[PDB]
């Protein structure tokens, strides 16, 4: 039936350059009673917005790349444990990766590791410092940022046989599921012992360093997707994934009954648990998100639409989205991001718009 | 005739959605059962956010502009230039027996013969003869113009 | 000379204008008789339609669709009704110098498939199940089999069941 | 000179699949004091509005062909004879013809078996049953939705030669004009004791059947327009027909005196009374209106402008039109339609937006 | 060697100081040349009196997006600029070289054997071999003066 | 900062819907008369008047008879015999048309050019005297009075290949032209030679047109990549291309005077740059204020750069950036006003846009 979130579009924006803005992310590290800020990233560019009441969104900083032919795809928040400051690290066609200080307004640190352009930041929810990359090259990359180490490089022999177009880590940051164009999805454990003992070593690293080439993922398969799979995310222990053919499939690794923690890389069976249907996102490179608390869905269609289901009912996948369109919205929406709380939704296009949503209670 | 296969028609798909029913009863077990393991995993999270005192970020020759097509002016803030970042040029030789691989002149390049004029060549030499081992010095760090005695070669000659 | 050359041009002009003239009367009477006879084969279409009464289309009640508007009027969501899919016919066609040549149940199986459209679990139940009607016990293997061929035929499918229960 | 009837934009919407909207037709079988509803097609989508007070467009109904490479291109309104129930005729690229019951919210008939493509549906003035269907296989065809059969298949070795992209009954259901991208425009009568006699045999018709193909038109012409003919309709015994050159050219055939009905097959002339100019036309499939009185005449443009002329002036061909403009309107405008009683004028163009004017 | 690095930008930043104010008085001499220049062009157009623009079946339409409405003019359409019809011939030697119009723009089919009678006819009140030469002369396609004059005579029996 | 700033009043939108790539301000009119100005976009002129609180008053519009014709510049003169207004206009195909705004009608045509016209300039001094800039190499320059082509610039070391722009100098002594061929090309017209071409241009009456080959200046060493736009800034140049700024340069060493500059000068000066972005598209023309204390130019994405001139280091000053939510198509030309107090933007999208000065 109906779902019970409603939205209301309260201030729309648009960046001078007129590119695609591909990524979106708010600050989740914030305390409470700041202001919630995001960031954006589109053409060679990287911008921050702090929202405030009444559809207000004040516009605080703008950097742009020295190389113009450099085309940002992602970002994603993270903070110094040692100062407290929030960090922002942005990538995308030139494969570099570049973490922003926004409170001294200097570019901190550059990792110059990949074969070509980076598709997807995403950071360990456990450890601020441990930043994953996955990448046109085939593989995924996890960097420690403290210590300026490349902890492990996963791909290979067993590795993804074409780009990686996205990954995420479980909620409490022990295992890691990507996929990408070669129609597969493959999860890659980072709580094993080897992986364990990477990380502290790779803290324990001074000058007078090798990377953990892993080539084997502990589960794979193709048979969830017909085509490149471009977005996927942990809601649980069970997957959300999404290719182009007009539905979000929610899936888990093995037979109905099967443990996450004890699926062993053999195994050959999944299970559909259902679909997210909606329409008009066939083309590539279109991102869902989540809110914090995994409550809520949002995806964004290639004519301007909003759609958002409530991920807390009996059968998700049997519930109607609320579809959030204004009139003068048309342009593709690459991605959204929730607030912490979620009480704002923004969605930025590919005529270089923002839209903000406000949700009404 | 056509009335057992009517009677299985009827028999099957009651079988069916008896079969349907129960594995929907397991995807809804399976989403209830997830759904706490959510439930206490991100409030795991939420507990160690609360910990953590975290800096908010704040305002401010190129500039950019953002419109609203609301009541909302348009924002006008300076455009902060990244740092271009080096991919260093990497030469690299395949043997069966081996395998083998100052900011200064990195500004010279930027603000551009030799790098340096005559004109300037002997007003550098003369600043420094107020403190041989002064033109092992200009051909170290300005190689095209000759090497250091080329380089005294060269002083002797603007000279006369 | 160049004055009967400028005449021929003058006498020529003229008698085009007025056969210009005598074509435009033409056309506005052309255009006035025909509008009588739209007027009145409209007027008896007209007459025809005050006496149907047809019934006015009314919005009487998971994909939706939207339609914005640019004025005051508030967006309007309603229901995506999903029109039924169009039957393509197997038409198969032979041809020689002597001759030529050319339900329900089975589009229900094939839609919703997520063995041969019924597994052994299934199978053994429908057998039990239909042991109440009825002293051949063949007739229910020839249905089964009528209805699901691709499992095996009637003979097949009484060793199956055989098997299975065993 | 100019035209004594002036519109005001009083609504503007837009359909979420932002996909070109090529038909729009008022339901003209309502009856009076009923509201004033419309449909319109385009993508795979079908959608049922209705018009009120202050410029508001109610959301009706709206469908989905479950195809989704289907493209409908055109619709017709129709009713039930029994039922008292409006029916709605769908069709587009995929070739089938689609009648929607808006009372009950179902699909109630298909009609498969056109070679290609239906370019433009047209319902009998004087017959709800009698369904044209005109295609990109060259031909026309005449179906009896009562009995669900072919009345008649219009074309072959006379026939049109290429795509058939318009046809339009005159006011009394007794004769067809036909035109498409062979630059022809072919008249067919069904007045004919042939043609009557298959209607008659196709109602007389229960299974417990040979439909008839006409070869040979009763008129035909390719002296009217030098390009494709992508609108064709009857002002009385005169025609008019538009193509890429700008205007609306009102021509009838044989010479000025000849009667309509006299005409015979074997005719060679024409004659051009006039044409309504216009600019920024000039792509193809943009097709012009007609209100029920034939009154005025509307045609939208490839830049979101809309023509409105008045057809009963002294001097229709050479007077001034309307030019209904919005600074937001720059989209082409496939199709018009007016309320029966043409208080409103509807425009739908290539971005899925829907035009509502006001007549003052 | 880091006093070659701090004698050089030493010396280099006192030539970008130095050229730094020679484009500092390029400016500023160069903007009073602008100065005299632009200001013996303002004071020979105080001199000049040149008349105002004023408004004015094709139409045309200017829309706004602010409260101001749409306005609508005639659209005036320019003559048709003439493409010469040339030619050119080359040799070790030398090297060559309104009626008709609206003829062809109102357009044997110029003038029909109906009103060819009717213009010798019409022609022939002003005084008629001098009125077939005329008309050969206007309307060559439809024959030479002899053939006109027989056709004509063809035409009236 | 920048000393200026403007508000945008109006926006405009032709019912053509083709690119509007030329708008000139009528400089000529009187001190008093309300200020008028021309577009040009597919084969249509079109003529508006501003007013108070922003409206733009439509006034005449013209349709070229060919439909394949695609006007790209115009530029307005005056009948010093009637004291008339008269607006030239010429692109695609070639031909130069002279508008008459109080007659409505078109007086006068000229054939010569072998293809597109790109740039069209009256004499300062001479209303008579007009430019055009051609695709096929050359410049041409032609007495409307006496219908005549007194001179046509380029040959043997004229330019190779298109010429996109050119500019007189202030007091109409010396022309610099500028093309895809990379280079900036300086024609003296009080040259003596150039000088008796122009005073039997008026002595003909029923004719001999000069070919200069060689100018009195080239250079290829500005700009990498076609020149679209040159304009003088006095005795200096201010020209663009592809490389997202107007670089502001002159002929010789530092202090060469640029009427002694010889026709070998092989030196150029580059003083400055004003620097933008995002106007990498090609024939995107700037423009300045008749006292030349201004300078605008509108890029590919809607926004405009006004810049002052007049301040001390101008290539190293902040520009006025004027940005409105829905102008993001590619600004094809600006015009201010002869007092500067408004300056008009056309678009690719057929828009106007009206900036007022605060």
């Amino acid at each position: 039936g109906s779902c019970k979130y409603s939205f209301k579009c309260v201030n729309s924006l648009k960046e001078d350059h007129n590119q695609p803005l591909f990524g979106v992310q708010f600050n989740w590290h914030s305390k409470e009673g700041d202001p919630l800020v995001f960031a954006t990233v589109g053409s060679n560019r990287v911008t921050l917005y702090e929202c405030h009441s009444q559809g207000e969104i004040r516009l605080l900083q703008s950097y742009v790349d020295a190389d113009a032919d450099e085309n940002f795809y992602t970002c994603a928040w993270t903070y110094d444990s040692n100062t407290s400051h929030p960090l922002l690290a942005v990538a995308g066609s030139r494969g570099i990766i570049r973490i922003i200080n926004p409170i001294t307004m200097q570019c901190i640190k550059h990792y110059v590791g990949h074969g070509n352009a980076i598709n997807e930041l995403k950071f360990h929810p456990r450890d601020p410092n441990l930043l994953l990359s996955v990448s046109k090259d085939h593989a995924l990359r996890l960097w420690n940022i403290q210590t300026d180490t490349l902890v492990a490089i996963f791909g290979g022999v067993e590795g993804h046989r074409d780009e990686v177009l996205s990954a995420d880590y479980d909620l409490l940051g022990e295992k890691i599921m990507s996929c990408g164009m070669d129609h597969s999805l493959k999860l890659w454990r980072i709580n094993s012992k080897r992986m364990m003992n990477a990380i502290k070593e790779s803290y324990d690293y001074n000058p007078n360093f090798i990377s953990q080439k892993i080539h084997f993922p502990d589960f794979s398969t193709r048979d969830i997707h017909r085509n490149y799979v471009d977005c996927v995310r942990w809601l649980g222990d069970l997957i959300l994934s999404k290719s182009c053919e007009n539905a979000i499939v929610c899936w888990k690794p093995g037979k109905m009954e099967d443990d996450i923690d004890k699926i062993k890389p053999s195994e050959s069976n999944v299970t559909i648990l259902g679909r997210f249907d909606y329409s008009q996102c066939d083309i590539w490179y279109m991102r869902f998100s989540m809110d914090f608390w995994q409550k809520m869905l949002a995806l964004g269609n290639q004519v301007g639409k909003l759609y958002v289901w409530d991920l807390e009912v009996e059968d998700p996948h049997k519930a109607k989205c609320t579809t959030l369109t204004h009139h003068k919205c048309g342009a593709a929406i690459r991605q959204t991001s929730f607030s912490r709380d979620s009480s704002i939704l923004i969605a930025v296009c590919d005529d270089a718009s923002i839209w903000r949503w406000d949700r009404l209670r | 005739p056509v009335c057992w296969r009517k009677r299985v028609k009827s028999e099957y798909m009651r079988l069916r959605q008896l079969k349907r029913f129960r594995r929907a009863d397991e995807v809804k077990s399976m989403f209830s059962s997830n759904r706490q393991k959510i439930l206490e995993r991100t409030e795991i999270l939420n507990q160690e956010w609360k910990q953590r005192r975290i800096q908010p970020v704040h305002i401010l020759t190129r500039e950019c502009s953002v419109t609203s097509d609301l009541d909302f002016p348009t924002q006008v803030i300076p455009l902060k230039t990244l740092n271009a970042v080096a991919s260093v040029p990497i030469m690299y030789s395949w043997s069966p027996l081996q395998q083998n691989f100052g900011t200064f002149i990195e500004e010279l390049i930027k603000n551009y013969c030799g790098f340096i004029n005559d004109e300037i060549f002997v007003e550098l030499v003369n600043a420094l003869g107020q403190y041989d081992k002064i033109f092992e010095a200009i051909s170290s760090m300005f190689p095209d113009k000759g090497t250091a005695e080329e380089l005294k070669e060269k002083y002797k000659e603007l000279t006369e």
